[PDB]
């Protein structure tokens, strides 16, 4: 999981 | 004839109309941007998706912010008038208002001004649809445990997050909002309007997914899409 | 028993739930704000309305920016078990992401925040409208001639008007969005989704509104309402 | 006709  | 209603779109023109993917995966070096692990999937599902819906689908990868605003300028000059409907997708890095091209950011403000209903006329009284998986700030959502027409009409913008928040996307699975996004059109297009779609998409994002970081301050974290919606009818992809 | 299905909100509780309405016509002279004329007209067609549809109603005039947050607190930490829903109607002056107190702006996010599934548990799952007549900026429309669930999860926002946009109000009928809001529940609250019957207001407002001003600036304009929606079930007015 |  990463966030943009 | 008989009683007649006008109560959803018209989207039997021959054309469903185009379906734009900006799909920015790499980032120039002095931007400082990571790259986007997992977006192609999202693409590639965007892109099937949509194909079965009978888009016209057109990918475009890793455009500079140049390249986005001639793209959508270019796109709002074509003839649209044998189609329905239009789409746009973007995939990217974002913050409130904005996405990032590969060298900078692009006001959403301005790409959706190209599609006005005075400025694009062969769309007017037609549905514009922007989806967008970026982020909307910093925030993270800890959860909790259970004559004439505005020019500004006919436009839905689906955005993954709630406005001020982070959005989130997994580097093998892709991202949350479109993997629920893709899932529902295929389950329910032929079914349920798109409001109602839409809303399934927030609640499987709300309930099926939930951040894990080795980092606390990203861990266990929730997400909810936001709808903003400017439709002045119901739509279906379906006709007949 | 047999198949059971859920993509609907429960709202065959004891009680539909409370209906606040804050309606602020007259403000402090330091402000420079001018009176509302026409929002005791929308204050009044509001209470019935949501009368008929089994709310709770509260109606408060002429809050101060104190007092708007000591209410929402309060009601915040009102027992809600029994309630299906909530909803919050703000009639004010505004900007985007603000509505004003009789004495100074309020942030929107700092009243919706009360009510956040973390802090309101009472209305956990159940949605959360609050429902906005105010400005979001100073834009006119020209027209054209034709485990866990997140804490955001569960509001919607509809807004009179689209983000950076003036909103109307008329000075003997009451504002163009909340006439049309009322006429539509009225219509269709026992028939339609409330998402179809907030698609019904986009159309009315954008289609049979425009602005009459002896000021070129002003005269002639438009006006589309903004629905942002995180529900994440249907919303039906009735049961069974 | 006015504006909020
Ligand atoms: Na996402
Ligand atoms: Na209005």
């Amino acid at each position: 999981d990463e966030v943009d | 004839s008989g009683i007649s209603l006008d109560n959803s779109y018209k989207m039997d023109y021959p054309e469903m109309g185009l379906c734009i993917i900006i799909n920015n995966k790499n980032f120039h070096k002095s931007t400082g941007m990571t790259s986007r692990s997992g977006t192609d999937v999202d693409a590639a599902n965007l892109r099937e998706t949509f194909r079965n819906l009978k888009y016209e689908v057109r990918n475009k990868n890793d455009l500079t912010r140049e390249e986005i605003v001639e793209l959508m300028r270019d796109v709002s000059k074509e003839d649209h008038s044998k189609r329905s409907s239009f789409v746009c997708v973007l995939l990217s890095h974002g913050e409130e208002g904005i996405i990032f091209g590969t060298n900078g950011p692009v006001d959403l403000k301005k790409i959706g001004n190209f599609f006005r209903g005075d400025r694009c006329r062969s769309l007017t009284g037609k549905p514009k649809l922007f989806i967008i998986q970026a982020c909307r700030g910093t925030e993270l959502d800890c959860g909790i445990e259970t004559h004439k027409i505005p020019v500004e009409a006919d436009f839905l913008y689906a955005y993954s997050t709630a406005p001020g928040y982070y959005s989130w996307r997994n580097s093998k699975d892709g991202s949350w909002f479109i993997q629920s996004l893709c899932a529902m059109l295929k389950q329910y297009a032929d079914k349920l309007e798109f409001m109602h779609i839409l809303t399934r998409v927030n609640r499987k994002v709300a309930t099926e997914f939930e951040s894990f970081s080795f980092d606390a301050t990203f861990h266990a974290k929730k997400q909810i899409p936001c709808i903003h919606s400017m439709l002045t009818k119901e739509l279906y992809f379906y006709h007949h």
